[PDB]
RNA sequence: UUGUGGUAGACGAGCGUUGUAUUGGAGUUGAAGUCAAAGCGUGAGCAUUGGUGGAUCCAAUACAAGUGAGAAUGCCGGCA
RNA sequence: UUCUCGCAGUCAGACAGUGGGGGAUAAGCUUCAUUGUCAAGAGGGGAAGAGCCCAGAUCAUUAAAUAAGGUCCCCAAAAUA
RNA sequence: GCGAAACAGUACCGUGAGGGAAAGGUGAAAAGAACCCAGAGAUGGGAGUGAAAUAGAUUCUGAAACCAUAUGCCUACAACGUGUCAGAGCACAUUAAUGUGUGAUGGCGUGCGUUUUGAAGUAUGAGCCGGCGAGUUAUGAUAGCAAGCGUUAGUUAACCA
């Protein structure tokens, strides 16, 4: 701002008697040093605020829409195994099944580790442990695997 | 010859095969219209209008005029309104007249 | 057929130049070197030698015939300036602008060489319309 | 004294009509060729035929 | 829109006229003659072409002004020196110089234009009635 | 975030320059003086638009006055004659067009006369 | 049908800019920027073609702002 | 034009007609009550005028009838008695 | 953006404390332009390398003010806030349009912001161009609009993962 450019506190011109401007300060906002007026500062909080209850109604009806549009394939623990570490097995799945250029996203419940061994190299798609989908993280999916379990815990969720 | 012909709101001397621009007349290219109003139209003279007369033209198209852009500006008193205007006009000419 | 020449930051003024070059432009070529010689300008010695330096090159180059010679179009176009604090009465420090000025010459071989410049001209214009016209086959 | 408003860019280049040069006169020495401004002696030294000085 | 109004432009042909300004007097003949000179009596008085006829006023000393003017009304001159005001009175204009007087009591009559200067040379004024303006063969008529 | 933004300043002001060409002397370069005598001259367009059928129907009435003062009556007279006798609606232009064609203005003249 | 002048001033609807997000897509067969042209809009503003230039960019919906300059005897640079 | 709620702005006014004070039935003076206008309002008349008279501009038309004022020329428009 | 993208707290001002700047980009790579002509020489014009030398060491792009050249039109009796509405003649030919550039001649016409009862103003600000530059932010209050949740309702803060 004004202040914290190093700067001159002292005045450039005397106030009268000399005919150029007033101009207090070498460092003003109007003149090329530059004192910012008023600028962006570090502190902006940046944060809103949603309501728990908003918040459970929101998921639901994400949930609703996005479980009912031809594409939520249910899936088992069994081909999370029977998966190498090798991500050719799960590019092989994805285009068996159809789903290349979307991007689809894997719910897990238990974060079966030869799963997201594969898929982190590929940059569509992204495997979440069911506490950690959100509302944009999910009507982003476009298509999306959940597995038989959850549903349990879905439940219960509302 | 000539004729004198009210279309629109305007008077139009006019002879046969001259093109005159008149104000719209909701009428597609091509067809037919025959103005109604009529004064003068051949050492005949119809006081109010000459009855049972028209002169019959073909529509020859539709265009907008020139652009007149029209701003007023109240001095030093912060006043800048602007506006723009495309006045609409049929262009057409005439084939033969009634008698 | 143009053949010019040109000298760049000369130090002489952009207005004192145009003062023989309005002299020696538009005449012939052999009552020009002559005619800018027996001037007597500062402007003078600095334009014979460029004149010098075009008609050569005009002769060696492009093989033009000499003689048919004439100097198309002179001017002294604003070289880059130098800027200089000058004293004064009681420290008030002027600035003093030296100037200077880039010196061109042409010397056209056929006596018309100006219509071809509006050809040009005209072929810039003809080929805008025409491949706006080119365009409008968007249906 | 000072201007109150500036000179435009017409009214100065009027002023300047009378400022162009003249084309010096100009004669051809005799004795050689060369185009001496009339009245004076060329660098040829020779004036008319007369000779007033050195080579050049 | 409509159809344009028809305006003559350089399709200007004038001819010459005469009067005999005898027993007129001035005013009343200066407005004719403003009138004839303007061409504001022709059928297509295009505003802006000098449309007007040529006019040609004879035996200008002989016009006559009514009432008591000889004597009491004055016509100014103003150089741009100082105590340059010539004065001049009705009687001494109806003798000393007369063709001046009507040019004079004409051109006022002209609108501050550009044609104005251009209008009031075509008023040929002779103050007696021989004059050298019979090679044009000027028409006649009477108190114009 | 920083926005600079000298694209936009620039179109605008050549807008207002490109309107005021044919302009004398700078009034076609600096722009503060462009927009000036932009606006003034769309002031000048407003006004005219009205005064110019203001004085078209004057110089009608003089184009016509001048016909009927050759043929014994003043146009003052031949309003009358319209209106009151033998009513027509014929336009105040046109009547006065007629005399550039004329040898059917005078049945019009005469017309009245009844 | 009744209206539509208007400073201070209240209210409404909007254009443009920079970037982020997802969605489409154009680009060395020449991108933005820059000039020129005899276009289209009710306005802020928006296209089309060509020369130059030599790699990024346009539209749709939201979002966030160092967001919109003719004036401050304004600041800096250039030029009269 | 009454009531409630949000949001202001304003508190240097001027002139013409009318009725009076101060003033000297002086001021384009000053201070009031009233009717308008200007401010914040263009066009026409007024030769030219912020405040007078007529009027109250959405934009285009090279259409017609009018208000104040006005009709020898400038300047559009008239004659008779 | 740090005052500072580079040899910046330098150069520079001041006796001294102290004050205190500006400016970067060839091309992919020097293949930095041997040689020839003019010239005293810088340099320039050809050549040559290279995709391009309108990339040439003035080195990415290269507006405007500004200064010069030129086709086309007008202007040397003319009172001019410099334009507009009409309008001739002239010369061309387009983002195909009742077209474009100039514009003899008629009518008409006392700039922009500011502040003022009121300014063309003999009141003030701006020489011109370009860029920079002025109602934001944190935390709370009330009001309007929208949404979630609801009649023993609603709602989290700090903190932890
Ligand atoms: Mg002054
Ligand atoms: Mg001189
Ligand atoms: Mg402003
Ligand atoms: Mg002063
Ligand atoms: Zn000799």
């Amino acid at each position: 701002t004004k202040g914290e450019v190093r700067g001159g506190g002292k005045k450039p011109y005397k106030q009268k008697h000399t005919g150029k401007a007033r101009q207090g300060s070498t460092r003003n906002p109007h003149f090329v040093g530059g004192g910012i007026v008023f600028g962006p500062k570090p502190n902006r909080n940046y944060s809103l605020k949603l309501n728990k209850k908003a918040h459970t109604a929101a998921l639901h009806t994400v949930w609703s829409e996005k479980l009912a549009s031809d594409n939520t394939h249910l899936v088992d623990q069994n081909l999370f195994n029977k998966t190498e570490g090798k991500t050719k097995v799960m590019m092989q799945f994805l285009k068996s099944a159809k789903l290349l250029d979307k991007n689809v996203l894997f719910v897990v419940n238990t974060l079966n580790t030869n799963l997201e061994q594969s898929t982190s190299n590929i940059k569509n798609v992204q495997v979440k442990h069911l506490d950690k989908v959100s509302v944009r993280d999910l009507m982003l999916a476009n298509a999306l695997l959940v597995e038989k379990e959850v549903l349990k815990a879905l439940e219960g969720k509302f | 010859m000539h004729a004198i012909v009210v279309c629109g709101s305007k008077q139009y001397l006019v002879h046969e095969n001259d093109t005159f621009f008149v104000e719209k007349l909701e009428a597609p290219v091509g067809k037919e219209i025959q103005l109604d109003k009529v004064l003068m139209l051949d050492e005949k003279i119809g006081a109010p209008y000459l009855e049972k007369a028209r002169v019959v033209c073909v529509v020859e198209k539709h265009g907008l005029q020139r652009k007149v852009n029209v701003i007023k500006h109240i001095s030093q008193k912060h006043h800048l309104k602007k506006y723009g205007h495309r006045q609409p006009y049929t262009k057409l000419k005439v084939v033969r007249f009634v008698h | 057929m143009i053949a010019f020449a040109k000298q760049f930051r000369v130090r002489i003024s952009p207005q004192k130049a145009r003062l023989v070059c309005q002299l020696i432009v538009g005449k012939k070529t052999a009552d020009a070197q002559n005619i800018l010689s027996n001037t007597p300008k500062k402007a003078a010695t600095l334009i014979a030698k460029l004149l010098n330096s075009a008609i050569a090159n005009a002769t060696n180059n492009h093989g033009m015939n000499g003689d048919a010679l004439y100097v198309f179009e002179c001017v002294a176009n604003q070289g880059p300036s130098m800027k200089r604090t000058i004293p004064r009465a009681k420290g008030s420090s002027n600035m003093i602008t030296k100037r200077s000025s880039n010196l061109v010459v042409k010397l056209s071989d056929n006596p018309n060489e100006r219509q071809e410049l509006i050809k040009q001209q005209k072929a810039l214009v003809k080929k805008r319309v025409e491949g706006q016209q080119k365009a409008k086959m968007a249906r | 004294a000072v201007q109150q408003r500036r000179s435009s860019k017409h009214r100065r280049d009027k002023r300047r009509s009378h400022d162009a040069l003249t084309a010096q006169a100009l004669s051809v020495c005799q004795k050689c060729g060369k185009k001496k401004l009339f009245h004076r002696v060329c660098s040829c030294g020779m004036y008319g035929d007369l000779r007033v000085k050195k080579a050049y | 829109k409509t159809s344009m109004l028809t305006k003559e432009q350089a399709n200007k042909r004038r001819q010459w006229y005469i009067v005999d300004a005898a027993g007129l007097v001035l005013g009343k003949l200066a407005v004719k003659a403003a009138d004839l000179i303007r061409g504001k009596n022709k059928v297509d008085f295009t505003p802006n072409q000098d449309c007007g006829d040529y006019l040609i006023i004879i035996n200008s000393d002989q016009v006559v002004l009514t009432g008591n003017k000889k004597e009491n009304e004055f016509w100014y001159h103003h150089s741009q020196y100082i105590g340059g005001i010539k004065k001049v009175s009705g009687r001494d204009m109806l003798k000393k110089q007369s063709d001046k007087l009507v040019y004079n009591a004409v051109k006022g009559m002209l609108p501050d234009n550009r044609l104005s200067r251009r209008w009031i040379t075509k008023v040929h004024v002779f103050k007696g009635d021989k004059h050298n303006m019979e090679a044009q063969k000027p028409t006649t008529l009477n108190w114009s | 975030m920083r926005i600079k933004g000298g694209k936009q300043t620039r179109v605008r002001r050549k807008k207002w320059l490109k309107q005021a060409s044919g302009s004398f002397g700078t009034r076609h370069a600096s722009y503060k003086v462009a927009k000036q005598t932009v606006i003034q001259a769309a002031k000048y367009a407003y006004r005219d638009r009205r005064n110019k059928k203001r004085d078209f129907r004057s110089l009608w009435i003089l184009r016509l006055n001048a016909a009927l003062r050759e043929q014994g009556m003043t146009y003052s007279v031949f309003i009358n004659l319209l209106k009151k006798h033998n009513i027509e609606i014929n336009r105040k232009v046109l009547s006065e067009l007629a005399i550039k064609e004329p040898s059917k203005f005078n049945l019009i003249v005469q017309k009245v006369k009844s």
